């Protein structure tokens, strides 16, 4: 029950996005320059502050 | 329209509740030779605002829905594309027209243009539908300035179920 | 022959946090559901060969 | 285009992120009017990764 990870670079997105690590809201500002092998989003991850979307 | 056939063929019915909207001044009726329940009439589920009277200014307008069910909602509206734009100033008045459509997960602009095409049943005018599926509370807003078809009422899925296609 | 899985990386096509469109979603739906019975009846015809063959 | 919309985050105004993946030698062109977001930084891409969504 828990994400196993050896030896591989793991980046856990903790109230950030992966479509806010290009425009980096506040909640976005470690993973600006981020580096990994396996990435990990979750549910409570908002993609922007000012309200707004991403087109495709 | 092809997700939308496909929601409403797993729909299991749909279920209506009564959107409010209330206009003041301009005309609701609307009126189509083409669209006949008897005599001359428009779908009954979708309103047509015009001006008060031809060749008049229509005014700015802004309508909220909220969602309070807890099941997705279906909002169906209309944006009318006329057939010349003599039309339009007869029908909305001079001036630029646009539709904007709010939403928490959607946001859309519509721009009417008027221009001739060929005769279908008799109308050279034409419209659009577009479609938002509203979140089990989610406030859609729609701030028209003309060339808008409200709905009179939402849509609200009922369970499951199969669509087919066949001619027996 | 059996035990060994496979080495094929598969990537998610489908955000289970945010919906993607309608068309494409039930696109992959079935194809997801039609691989899956493919895999399936793949899956029972293995376990009923080799179970009648470890017994011949 | 300006116009009222539903109260999310405090703000009514909204914004859309748009994107293009330029080519290893292409020049991009941004002639605006107004209303525009420009990017301080571009984003190039590392190497080869795997994406997972979970909560745990
Ligand atoms: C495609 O199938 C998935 C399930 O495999 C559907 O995802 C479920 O959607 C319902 C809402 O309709 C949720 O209550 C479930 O929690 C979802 N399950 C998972 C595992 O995410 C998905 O909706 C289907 N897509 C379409 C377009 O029908
Ligand atoms: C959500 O439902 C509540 C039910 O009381 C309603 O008052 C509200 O306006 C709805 N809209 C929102 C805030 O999404
Ligand atoms: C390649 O990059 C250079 C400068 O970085 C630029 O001047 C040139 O126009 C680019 N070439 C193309 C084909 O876009």
């Amino acid at each position: 029950p828990r994400i196993c990870s050896k030896g591989k670079r793991t980046v856990d997105l903790g109230q950030c996005g992966l479509l806010g690590t290009i425009t980096g809201p506040p909640q976005c500002d470690q993973f600006l320059e981020f580096s990994a092998d396996l990435i990990i989003e979750r549910r409570e991850g908002s993609d922007v502050c000012y309200p707004g979307k991403f087109v495709n | 329209e092809e997700a939308l056939r496909q929601i409403l063929r797993e729909s299991g019915g749909i279920d209506k509740e009564a959107m409010g909207f209330t206009y003041s001044g301009i005309r609701t009726n609307g009126a189509t030779s083409s669209c006949r329940r008897s005599g001359s009439s428009f779908y009954a589920e979708m309103k047509w605002l015009l001006s008060n009277t031809d060749n008049a200014a229509f005014p700015q307008m802004t309508k909220s829905y909220k969602n309070t069910r807890k099941n997705p909602a279906l909002i169906v509206w209309g944006i009318h594309h006329s057939g010349s734009t003599a039309e339009q100033t007869k029908l909305y008045g001079s001036g630029n027209k646009l539709v904007t459509v709010g939403s928490s997960n959607y946001q859309q602009s519509f721009v009417p243009s008027p221009g001739a095409r060929t005769q279908v049943n008799g109308q050279s005018g034409r419209i659009d539908f577009h479609w938002l599926m509203l979140n089990p509370n989610d406030t859609v807003t729609f701030s028209f300035n003309g060339a808008f078809i409200a709905p009179d009422r939402a849509s609200f899925l009922r369970g499951k179920s199969m669509g087919i296609q066949s001619g027996v | 022959r059996l035990i060994e899985k496979t080495n094929q990386q598969f990537e998610l096509i489908d955000n289970e946090f945010t919906e993607v469109e309608k068309q494409i979603g039930n696109v992959i739906n079935w194809t997801r559901d039609s691989i899956t019975e493919v895999w399936s009846y793949n899956a029972e015809l293995l376990v009923a060969m080799e179970n009648q063959h470890t017994i011949d």
